[PDB]
């Protein structure tokens, strides 16, 4: 369970490590006077009318199989 | 009870549908509903029909629209190999 949260921590570092970083801070103060991947995944309509037929295919499925 | 799909192709009439607006969206997706009033004078398309093929001869409220045609579907699809 813990290793999405490892994951996510990691994601939202910096690059440089705690001997260097401080010229990761520096360089946010100059971007603070001026995600398409690694936590969601962004998609059009059609790849998600097809993600929606396969959910309720599975739905269909899953609960068949278990009547059956 | 059971999976897999069959294959129901149903040849209806034009005019004899509930609804001939509500229908005219080429190439996307359209909602159809399947209540009935019986004083409408018409009849609605029946679900758990895989494809339709409406075939009008320009009248509106009578059969006769379709027959030849599918009988001449038919004719050529027995003869396909």
């Amino acid at each position: 369970f813990q290793r999405y949260q490892l994951i996510m921590t990691f994601h939202e570092r910096p690059v440089l490590p705690p001997p260097l970083i401080i010229f990761s801070h520096m360089t946010m103060i100059f971007q603070h006077v001026c995600r398409d991947y690694g936590l969601k995944l962004f998609i059009t309509d059609d790849e998600l009318k097809k993600v929606h037929d396969f959910e309720e295919q599975c739905i269909e499925e899953y609960f068949r199989e278990k009547d059956d | 009870k059971s999976r897999g799909k069959i294959c129901t192709i149903g040849i209806a009439p034009w005019g004899i549908v509930e609804n001939q607006e509500d229908l005219i969206g080429r190439d996307v997706v359209r909602p159809y509903q399947t209540m009935s009033n019986p004083m409408s004078k018409l009849t609605v398309l029946n679900s758990m029909h895989s494809h339709f093929i409406l075939a009008d001869n320009g009248t509106t409220g009578k059969y006769g629209a379709e027959v030849k045609l599918r009988r001449q579907l038919e004719k050529h699809i027995s003869l396909q190999k």
